[PDB]
């Protein structure tokens, strides 16, 4: 099984919770750890954190950044940067968002002001996944 | 202050005075005339005092600061004394309302000194202790009743050492 | 008079403090004792009378008035003062004026804290 | 001294014990906020150290040290303070980071140079993650590189004790790659790097707030310990007021009178 | 006082018991402070005496000052140095208490006698530092101050 | 990705900005709520 321990700096949703899996969108991937699973690092992309929870039930989360922490033990601990929870995030932004985003990163000049509309853009879709 | 004080007071009267079968002695030393009209009316009011009663249930003795000291002065003595033969011979368990022992250290002593007397200490009357003394037992219980005692006390200076 | 006749007088007595001293000079001088930071004790009768016949008439007197406004001016605040003491216990409050707030301009600078009226109260306006 | 002396104290002494409990109050609410926020935080520094130290860390073969910025909330500060200096001679680049703005006279004076950086608003308002990731971002975009490290806060234990807490910082991506930390990973030196990264953002908040809730229960104890001391010697001085003051009275109308209507 | 007042002209040497130092029970319960003698001067008294006194005069002065401040509000607000001469003050404190021989009845101690040296030596020592470090009750009643390391190192059990 | 984080960029300030996004994400008063996060007034002391 997992002790899923799911939080944010500011937020602590589960803490060493029995959740069978979570499938989580870290840069990384968006694999499903489920239970346990050896020690491995996994960098939280944003994306949308999906934690089965041990029980058919399933949290939904958006989930920014930060870093997953697969452990080799059942614990596994997403701290996200920024985990939210789906309920309060917002499409007629996340297009709103993705528009200017798209617009901007044209703009953007240099990868890095690029990369930062780009993270941007690739976010508001990221939300718009969920949106 | 009239915190219903007086009202307070007056429930007091009720509660043991009427409930036991007390009596009630208000003395006002050195007391506005003014509030103690107005008490008189509150008096009235609670029924301590009846304007059907001359024998209610309170007398009032009144030696506002109006008065001449001795008067003042005299006033508590004089309430004492009455409430004496209540307690004795009336029997019974007076309820002294003594408005304001304070008001009558202070008026004791303000004749001390135009006495040409020495008042003591603090300019208080050399004989604090004794008028206490004999005042303060002059308060008691008998065989007879009870003169119990309900003294209002201003602090002077809130101070009181 | 005029508290007897049904009219609502109003007298300002500005102020008793020089009053007093005087009063207290005299009795020394007189000899006769005086008393409280040398003051005659009986300065309080003296006022007590006084300011008694500051007082509220009924109707059998016209339901006239004497208000009285004495003065007492602070000496350096202090009323701890045997005359302002008395004078504390006869009235129907004092009203305690602030310097702080009236050079902080605020004027009226009073301290209404320290502004007291035992009584005033049945004397007002639902209004208000 | 004279009764006036004494109530210019006094007088004084209220204000400042009013003062003092205004401080103290602020500082209590201050600190039932920083019970708050220490949770999800508590986690989450906890949590980076306990991937760290799921495993261990180490060094190869800088420190970083944290507090407020000011004092009158304890000798929070003056421990890490005292803590950091002690350090830094085995050092293996050297850097100090002190964050704080008591940690600043306290430190930023020796390590002045040594130090890396120095946050300010180091409390005095309200510090969070966003603090954390700022700190955190451009520290590593910097040209001290991270030699050994370790992050001295004061962490908190119960409102009533803290301890000034020393983590390891072995930002240090080669701590991270190497050892059985690398055999721990089970994925590349990204990851690695980010999280190193993002952790040390994770505890550098996590640190530091319990270094800002320990110094913001210091500072109310301090301002509250003096609102009471007051009360006391409020106590007894109103006496020695109350003393002289009728002793003078008495005495003078001795003086006035016999003593000066003696026969006068 | 004005009897008490007068009475200084008349003196020569002054000692004035506090009734603090008598009430930390100490014994020389003294007011040091003002148990004095004109003829303390290194003129007379060798400058040794004196300065070092002197310097304990201070000591006790400063930590005098601060008293006013610490007393509701403690340390640290304060720098380790005026600790460093509270403590020693302190001990000098504990120091002139110095057990009564005689009163044993009322102290169960035997008490001290001081030949000068240990004295002086004593406070140059403390002052020194060389007493600090050591448990204060160590110069609490005793006389010598060896025996007040003698006694500190016991303290430290 | 790395046309973020190869343009190198503190990873915290990729996550920094998706979770900026984020904040710049949310609905209505949640994304008042954002500010919150977003203590990072920190002063630029720089030793």
């Amino acid at each position: 099984q997992m002790s899923f321990t799911f939080a944010s700096p500011t937020q602590v949703f589960f803490n060493s919770a029995n959740v069978r899996q979570v499938d989580v969108p870290t840069q990384t991937g968006a694999f499903g750890i489920l239970a346990a699973h050896v020690p491995t690092l996994q960098v939280l992309r944003p994306g949308l954190v999906v934690v089965h929870a041990e029980d058919g039930t399933t949290s939904k989360y958006f989930v920014s950044s930060g870093s997953v922490t697969v452990n080799a033990d059942s614990s596994v601990q997403l701290l996200a940067e920024e985990a939210v929870t789906l309920d309060m995030l917002d499409l007629g932004a996340a297009k709103a968002n993705l528009e200017k985003a798209q617009s901007e990163l044209l703009g953007a000049a240099d990868e890095a002001t690029r990369a930062e509309i780009q993270i941007r853009i690739e976010a508001n879709e990221a939300l718009v996944k969920a949106l | 202050a009239g915190v219903g004080k007086t009202v307070l007071i007056m429930e007091l009267i009720n509660n043991v005075a009427k409930a036991h079968g007390g009596y009630s002695v208000f003395a006002g030393v050195g007391e506005r005339t003014r509030e103690g009209n107005d008490l008189y009316h509150e008096m009235i009011e609670s029924g301590v005092i009846n304007l059907k009663d001359a024998t209610s249930k309170v007398a009032l003795v009144y030696g506002q600061m109006n008065e001449p000291p001795g008067a003042r002065a005299r006033v508590a003595l004089t309430g004492l004394t009455v409430a004496e033969y209540f307690r004795d011979q009336e029997g019974q368990d007076v309820l002294l309302f003594i408005d304001n022992i304070f008001r009558f250290t202070q008026a004791g002593s303000e004749v001390s000194a135009l006495l040409g007397r020495i008042p003591s200490a603090v300019g208080y009357q050399p004989t604090l202790a004794t008028d206490m003394g004999t005042m303060q037992e002059r308060i008691t219980t008998t065989k007879k009743g009870s003169i119990t005692s309900v003294q209002a006390i201003y602090v002077p200076a809130d101070d009181l050492t | 008079y005029f508290r007897d006749n049904g009219k609502h007088a109003l007298i300002i007595y500005d102020d008793l403090s020089k009053q007093a001293v005087a009063y207290r000079q005299m009795s020394l001088l007189l000899r006769r004792p005086p008393g409280r930071e040398a003051y005659p004790g009986d300065v309080f009768y003296l006022h007590s009378r006084l300011l008694e016949r500051a007082a509220k008439m009924n109707d059998a007197f016209g339901g006239g008035s004497l208000t009285a406004l004495p003065v007492i001016e602070t000496q350096a605040g202090d009323v701890s003062a045997y005359i302002p003491t008395n004078v504390i216990s006869i009235t129907d409050g004092q009203i305690f004026l602030e310097t702080e707030l009236f050079y902080k301009g605020i004027r009226p600078a009073i301290n209404v804290g320290l502004s007291v009226s035992r009584v005033g109260s049945a004397a007002q306006t639902r209004a208000m | 001294a004279t009764l006036k002396d004494i109530t210019r104290r006094l007088k004084s002494i209220k204000n400042i014990q009013k003062i003092t409990k205004s401080m103290k109050m602020v500082a209590a609410a201050k600190y039932a906020r920083a019970e708050r926020e220490l949770k999800p935080a508590r986690v989450y520094g906890v949590g980076s150290l306990a991937l760290y130290e799921k495993a261990d860390i180490k060094t190869p073969e800088l420190i970083i040290g944290v507090s407020s910025d000011r004092g009158l909330c304890g000798a929070i500060h003056s421990s890490v303070a005292k803590q950091m200096k002690s350090e830094a001679a085995n050092l293996k680049e050297v850097k100090i980071i002190g964050v704080g703005d008591k940690i600043r006279s306290i430190l930023h004076r020796t390590h002045s140079d040594q130090f890396l950086v120095t946050f300010k608003e180091v409390g005095r308002r309200p510090p969070t993650f966003g603090d954390a990731s700022v700190i955190a971002l451009e520290l590593l975009n910097s040209g001290y590189e991270f030699d050994e490290g370790s992050i001295i806060f004061n962490r908190f234990r119960s409102v009533i004790s803290y301890k000034t807490e020393e983590k390891p910082i072995f930002s240090l991506d080669t701590i991270s790659s190497a050892e059985s930390m690398s055999i721990y990973d089970d994925i590349d030196a990204d990851v690695l790097r980010n999280y190193q990264e993002y952790s040390l953002a994770n505890i550098i908040y996590y640190s530091l707030k319990e270094s800002t809730t320990s110094e913001q229960s210091a500072r109310m104890t301090a301002m509250d310990n003096a609102s009471k001391n007051a009360s006391e010697m409020i106590d007894k001085l109103t006496l020695t007021f109350n003393r002289t003051r009728q002793a003078v009275i008495t005495k003078e109308l001795i003086e006035i009178i016999s003593g000066a209507a003696a026969l006068d | 006082d004005p009897a008490p007042a007068t009475t200084f002209a008349h003196l020569d040497a002054t000692t004035v018991l506090s009734r603090a130092i008598a009430e930390l029970g100490i014994y020389p319960a003294v007011d040091p402070l003002d148990s004095t003698s004109r003829i303390m001067d290194p003129n007379i008294v060798g400058s040794e005496h004196y300065d070092v006194a002197r310097g304990v005069q201070k000591i006790l002065q400063d930590y005098k000052s601060l008293q006013d401040i610490i007393a509701i509000l403690g340390m640290d607000e304060l720098s380790e140095e005026d600790k460093l001469t509270v403590s020693r003050a302190r001990k000098i404190q504990r120091f002139l208490s110095q057990p009564f021989q005689v009163a044993e009845v009322f102290t169960g101690h035997l008490g001290k006698l001081v030949p000068l040296k240990e004295t002086i030596k004593g406070f140059q020592q403390i002052l020194a530092g060389e007493y600090d470090h050591l448990p204060e009750q160590a110069f609490y009643m005793v006389g010598p101050i060896e025996e007040a390391v003698a006694k500190a190192d016991k303290l430290a059990e | 990705v790395a046309y973020w984080r190869q343009a190198g960029l503190s990873y915290i300030r990729y996550s920094q900005i998706c979770a900026k996004a984020v904040r710049d994400a949310l609905k209505t008063e949640f994304k008042a709520n954002a500010m919150k996060t977003s203590g990072s007034t920190i002063k630029i002391v720089k030793v």
